[PDB]
DNA sequence: GAGAATCCCGGTGCCGAGGCCGCTCAATTGGTCGTAGACAGCTCTAGCACCGCTTAAACGCACGTACGCGCTGTCCCCCGCGTTTTAACCGCCAAGGGGATTACTCCCTAG
DNA sequence: ATGTATATATCTGACACGTGCCTGGAGACTAGGGAGTAATCCCCTTGGCGGTTAAAACGCGGGGGACAGCGCGTACGTGCGTTTAAGCGGTGCTAGAGCTGTCTACGACCAATTGAGCGGCCTCGGCACCGGGATTCTC
């Protein structure tokens, strides 16, 4: 009977509707816009959860450390442009050494 | 002695994390001064958020908003 | 106690749905909680300004559709507008 | 004295792990004192201070990556304060 | 009516520089400028209203916001002129 | 009769009050906030107009060009750090020649 | 085709108003490349702006709010 | 009479003195026309729009050439090369 | 010592920047009430400070070798300039396709 | 003489499931005004004329600037002796963070009104443009 189950989606649609009502964005809100928000949110976390999963099995660890999502987010240019300006706590540096800086 | 509280080998580890092979000896005071004015610019926004919140101490979310302010958003 | 608002269980069991044998830590829940309300306020603002630029006084699927077609660099928008339209058609089907 | 091998292992050993470089109690008084500039005896917070620690570490590693890229541009590995001034001026400040 | 701010800064300019004129292209430039600062400070007023759950915006919140985004001595002169302006409001 | 003349300001209270009312920034708004924003705007265009008059008087011009307002923004470093992100149309840049480029 | 419209003396004038004394021949194609990708990004904003409003013209308000979107806004044509 | 260079100094002084556009309008609106017709079909345009992107393009050109000037001064060189503009776009975050 | 190349002083339409009336919406004033900001008062989390053992990290002196730097010979590729020529730009003329707005309407989103 | 190999046996240690609960999302009912459509007027810009004209393309003489190359010294890397004051962790104290209660006055809402800023029209002088003479780096 929940509207998220009626939409066939997993991310909640009443929660984002509640946050949209008192979030002071618009005085009138349509019905399909929170569904569209939940859809694009589910797609974004589905994509980086696939990325964190393949980083986790690349390092062979059952638990995704945030460092796994650092080298998951630095391995694609779309999120290198979407999350390039961001600053991450406990992120480290990806392995990148110039060829000229290496000896011989 | 707040300037020399931060150690030179800590700046060495920061340089080796940045990818610096050879580093000079006059870089430490200028790097410390740039870091001092950067943290002063951050803590100015942080302390105005503390006077926003009717509190005499600092918390998490004021530093969070102060990091979201100038475009180095904290994660 | 206080009723804290967090979508950690939602991300936790889409992780369980797509990766049935993978674990996670509490710092990770905090870190993509920061992710999803970062993008939630970012794209909620974007659409807001845009619709106001359009001088419209509401937020239906159209404003957020052009906002998510415009905002993020690529690829994820190409799957995202298709899957969002498919989502609103299963909503209107129900 | 073996030159370059220990430095290469050093570069790999802090480009592989994610350890903290800045000590917590020096930086503590540092920001505490920068805080006194605005609020004296400012009761502080552990989440606040590791927020400033990670923000300062990220800014330092970004500025130092900028500096060593523009030094490798300048056909010289070593670093001068004019390189830091160039990076600060070009980057926006 | 099509709102603008032409006669306002014309009166202000006659108050400060009574023998100086300006062009229409420059008038549009300062129209874009006043719209920019108004939208910036109104967005800041909304977000630091939203930070501490306060549904009402008062003078002290956006006072701290102009201490925030403006640098030092301009913020001092702005807060002094603003405080004397609201006290000559509430005196009358 | 006007609230701007009542508070002694020049920018109107009702117009900026309607601006902050229909612009969805807050559902509940204040009354000292519009007069205080009018005061802050009065200070801002006062500084801008005095800098523009200073940039126009030394060039011996009765009118203020976009070049004069560009000289007004790009000279004082406080306002230059305030609004440095915004470019100026038909404003140009100040004459800046580095010391290396000077022929000796 | 039509990318040589910003030809060599135009880039020379841009260099002379930018402050660079000596110009090599490889500067011109790189500068028009970054120009034709920067204007491509602005027009990429403007197409979604136009198709949002069901309006088939591009005004000065379109490019001014687009420059506001990438954080390089300009005064003179609305705010 | 014949100089290695002094006309360039008078030209940069006059161009820093002046504020007029140095980019011709017809090739500019021709190239944005080609980009717009490459993206979609049958678009309309305004004149204030194309002088607005003219102002944006000349401001971005002024900023990028100031960037390459400072980078060439710090590189101890007078002639400019595309390595400086490549490092300028890499440092500023335009490409990465 | 000469010469292109500047700055400076004087005439000339002009056409784009100051007033002014008409007046139409928009800021102003007054009444009403229901809720949110502010103050008082309340319970405990957590920040501050100090004591003491452990010890790995930091300072300091000694030296050694590649690398920053100083100088040099060299192609050679950009820079000033004469000669076509080829597209830019100004003045203008008509179309017609698209932007604004009036005007009812109904449904779907506020409550 | 000693590692070790491969199974014990205890034995903690960090992590996922089975009960309460409360509160906010969903079902149902009422309203009104915000998009929806579309027609019509008007306005501007996209083509198309054509002259003419500053300015780009092209080729050629020449001169300092960029290229690799070789030597001089010294500065950071490496190492061991000697601190030292970071880290753990422990305890004691109390400010202040945070939640609840209650009040009341600033402020949203509504109806009438007056007034002042938008605009078409009108008028005129500041500045660019042109012409010719003084003046200053440069060869």
């Amino acid at each position: 009977k929940t509207r998220s189950s009626r939409a066939g989606l997993q991310f909640p649609v009443g929660r984002v509707h509640r946050l949209l009502r008192k979030g002071n964005y618009a005085e009138r809100v349509g019905a399909g816009a929170p569904v569209y928000l939940a859809a694009v949110l589910e797609y974004l976390t589905a994509e980086i959860l696939e990325l964190a999963g393949n980083a986790a099995r690349d390092n062979k660890k059952t638990r995704i450390i945030p460092r796994h999502l650092q080298l998951a987010v630095r391995n694609d240019e779309e999120l290198n442009k979407l999350l390039g300006r961001v600053t991450i706590a406990q992120g480290g540096v990806l392995p990148n050494i110039q060829s000229v800086l290496l000896p011989k | 002695d707040n300037i020399q509280g931060i150690t030179k080998p800590a700046i060495r580890r920061l340089a080796r994390r940045g990818g610096v092979k050879r580093i000079s000896g006059l870089i430490y005071e200028e790097t410390r001064g740039v870091l001092k004015v950067f943290l002063e610019n951050v803590i100015r926004d942080a302390v105005t958020y503390t006077e926003h919140a009717k509190r005499k101490t600092v918390t998490a979310m004021d530093v969070v908003y102060a990091l979201k302010r100038q475009g180095r958003t904290l994660y | 106690k206080t009723r804290k608002e967090s979508y950690a269980i939602y991300v936790y069991k889409v992780l369980k749905q797509v990766h049935p044998d993978t674990g996670i830590s509490s710092k990770a829940m905090s870190i993509m909680n920061s992710f999803v309300n970062d993008v939630f306020e970012r794209i909620a603002g974007e659409a807001s300004r845009l619709a106001h630029y359009n001088k419209r006084s509401t937020i239906t699927s159209r404003e957020i559709q052009t906002a998510v077609r415009l905002l993020l660099p690529g690829e994820l928008a190409k799957h995202a507008v298709s899957e969002g339209t498919k989502a609103v058609t299963k909503y209107t089907s129900a | 004295y073996r030159p370059g091998t220990v430095a290469l292992r050093e570069i790999r050993r802090y480009q592989k792990s994610t350890e903290l470089l800045i000590r917590k109690l020096p930086f503590q008084r540092l920001v505490r004192e920068i805080a006194q500039d605005f609020k004296t005896d400012l009761r502080f917070q552990s989440s606040a201070v590791m927020a400033l620690q990670e923000a300062s570490e990220a800014y330092l590693v970004a500025l130092f990556e900028d500096t060593n890229l523009a030094a490798i541009h300048a056909k010289r590995v070593t670093i001068m304060p004019k390189d830091i001034q160039l990076a600060r001026r070009i980057r926006g400040e």
